[PDB]
């Protein structure tokens, strides 16, 4: 149940090059201090990724999905809550909703009728329109977990918390790798250079066709929020060489 | 589960109307197949009235059994206009209503009516 | 991890056969030892695999159907079996792969006035397909003479009610029955018990 939000003033998006991002653990097998080569789905260096900055002005159009997407976002208040996935999303194709609220995480595999502009948000946060869908007829899978180290509420200022996601579906099972990058005090423009090696979260034994997707942000209108910045890029299969350490974590990777 | 209770049972002279209804208490997901029944002291199980959007009743009493469906309070009403001394029987309401379980089939305790 | 078989096997009441209570169980761990060692179980015969090695076998889907019938017609559970309850209430196809368990609940399903809370469909013009539930209860007609409104000749209700009382002995036992199906599916196997 949502009125047509409108209040949309779209502008051309930005593109920033990928310096060092797009690295994840290939598998849950323990090694130590060795050079090993891999050939898998990866992120090219210095390629453009779409930058969206939101400060009124709102930026969340439809986002096509194809063979995994690398996402990043830099913030204090964790304005983003959840994501949606599917193919048509109109009470005919299986839909996946994910969101980690204040207390826990909810993963929903069911059939739905969302709003034209689904939302969960006026600087003070309200949980209004949390139930963006209107129908929950054919629900199959459910799961609950602890919230992904979200900061609750938040005051506008610097952006310390950098969160990056590599959502992918292969062999039905969906895999999520991520890491929390805090205390980035430096003024954010373009992207920082960092050697992250995103670590596993869940390996849901589900699977559907996903062609596009969207995320969720946080008086149906008149909402007021501070600045925020996030980043989206596609993935392609390539190869790399990785060096472990004596502990067994990657120190460097090269193309 | 959801308990069914009967209200309106009482001593009724032959010739006037009786209003008997079955209220449901508990976790009710909505009203469903409900059938009203009677048994005299000596006769076996028979179907008296109920549904079959199609409503069915007994013979020669079609215009006397009048129900009123109410979903806001998840309970209906039944009215037995112009009762007869041959209708001295205990009415049981059986409802297959949806609960935490897929459905529940329960028989109302019923109220005895003595018409003579 | 434990699959929620307890509430199914320890349910307070079992629904009617025409309203056969069936549940899909998935995404858990189902150990068969406790159910196998459950002493008051009387008959437990399975049709697809050996009934003592289900734990190492992992299946994606679990279907459980629970109900109460007579002790006389328990052998009507077999797939393709004849009988009014099989024809008008619930039928088992001959290709069904699964298990079936039956036991006694006569001490709780006996009414001094006669247990008439159980009902079963008895008339149906088109035999129900395997694994189907039919709820329509219109005034059935058989002969070419039109039937509508009142009951009578060629107009009989398609349902019948059981008669169970404690004075009844052999042949009128109210028996609780559960039927388990694990028909293989393209979905990956999820439900199965621990392996020692
Ligand atoms: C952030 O998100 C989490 C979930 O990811 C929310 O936490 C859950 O909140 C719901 C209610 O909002 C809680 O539901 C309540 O507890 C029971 C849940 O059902 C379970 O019951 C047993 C386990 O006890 C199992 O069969 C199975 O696991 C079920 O999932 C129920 O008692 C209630 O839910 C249902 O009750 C009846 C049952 O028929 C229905 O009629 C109701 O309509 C309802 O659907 C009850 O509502 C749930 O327990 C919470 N889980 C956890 C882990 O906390 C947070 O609330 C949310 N934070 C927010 C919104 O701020
Ligand atoms: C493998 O992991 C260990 C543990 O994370 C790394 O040890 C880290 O570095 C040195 C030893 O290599 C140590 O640092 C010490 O930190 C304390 C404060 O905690 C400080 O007081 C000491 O003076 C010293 O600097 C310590 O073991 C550890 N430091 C941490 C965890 O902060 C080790 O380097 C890793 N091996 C690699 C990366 O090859
Ligand atoms: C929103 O607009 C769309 C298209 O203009 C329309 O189909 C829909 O019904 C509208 N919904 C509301 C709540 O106004
Ligand atoms: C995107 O990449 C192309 C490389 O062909 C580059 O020319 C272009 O400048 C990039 N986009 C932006 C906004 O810089
Ligand atoms: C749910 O599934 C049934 C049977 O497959 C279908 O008839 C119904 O339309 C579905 N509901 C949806 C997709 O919302
Ligand atoms: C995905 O689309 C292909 C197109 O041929 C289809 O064969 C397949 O069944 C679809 N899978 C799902 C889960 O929708
Ligand atoms: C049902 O309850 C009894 C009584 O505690 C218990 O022994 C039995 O294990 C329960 N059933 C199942 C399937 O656990």
């Amino acid at each position: 149940q949502c009125v047509n939000l409108t209040t949309r003033t779209q502008l051309p998006p930005a593109y920033t090059n990928s310096f060092t991002r797009g690295v994840y653990y290939p598998d849950k097998v323990f090694r130590s201090s060795v050079l090993h080569s891999t050939q898998d789905l990866f992120l090219p260096f210095f390629s453009n990724v779409t930058w969206f900055h939101v400060i009124k002005r709102f930026d969340n159009p439809v986002l096509p999905f194809n063979d995994g997407v690398y996402f990043a976002s830099i913030e204090k208040s964790n304005i983003i809550r959840g994501w949606i996935f599917g193919t048509t999303l109109d009470s005919k194709t299986q839909s996946l909703l994910i969101v980690n609220n204040a207390t826990n995480v909810v993963i929903k595999v069911c059939e739905f009728q969302f709003c034209n502009d689904p939302f969960l948000d006026n600087k003070s946060w309200m949980e209004s329109e949390f139930r963006v869908y209107s129908s929950a007829n054919n629900c199959t899978f459910e799961y609950v977990s602890q919230p992904f180290l979200m900061d609750l509420e938040g005051k506008q200022g610097n952006f310390k918390n950098l969160r990056e996601f590599v959502f992918k579906n292969i062999d039905g099972y969906f895999k999520i790798y991520s890491k929390h990058t805090p205390i980035i005090v430096r003024e954010p423009e373009d992207l920082p250079q960092g050697f992250s090696a995103l670590e596993p979260l869940v390996d849901l034994p589900i699977g559907i066709n996903i062609t596009r997707f969207q995320t969720l942000l946080a008086s149906s209108s008149g909402w007021t929020a501070g600045a925020a910045a996030y980043y989206v890029g596609y993935l392609q299969p390539r190869t790399f060489l990785l060096k472990y350490n004596e502990n067994g974590t990657i120190t460097d990777a090269v193309d | 589960q959801v308990q069914l209770v009967e209200s309106g049972g009482g001593l009724v002279q032959p010739g006037e109307s009786l209003r008997l209804s079955c209220a449901a208490s508990g976790s009710i997901f909505g009203i469903y197949a409900v059938h009203w029944f009677r048994m005299a002291p000596g006769k076996e199980r028979e179907f008296t009235a109920g549904f079959g959007g199609s409503t069915n009743y007994a013979a020669s009493v079609k215009g006397r059994f009048t129900m009123s469906r109410d979903n806001a309070k998840n309970t209906t009403y039944l009215q037995m206009n112009s009762l007869k001394p041959a209708d001295t029987a205990v009415y049981y309401c059986h409802a297959l209503i949806k609960n935490e379980l897929g459905f529940l089939d329960y028989w109302g305790p019923g109220t005895q009516v003595t018409v003579s």
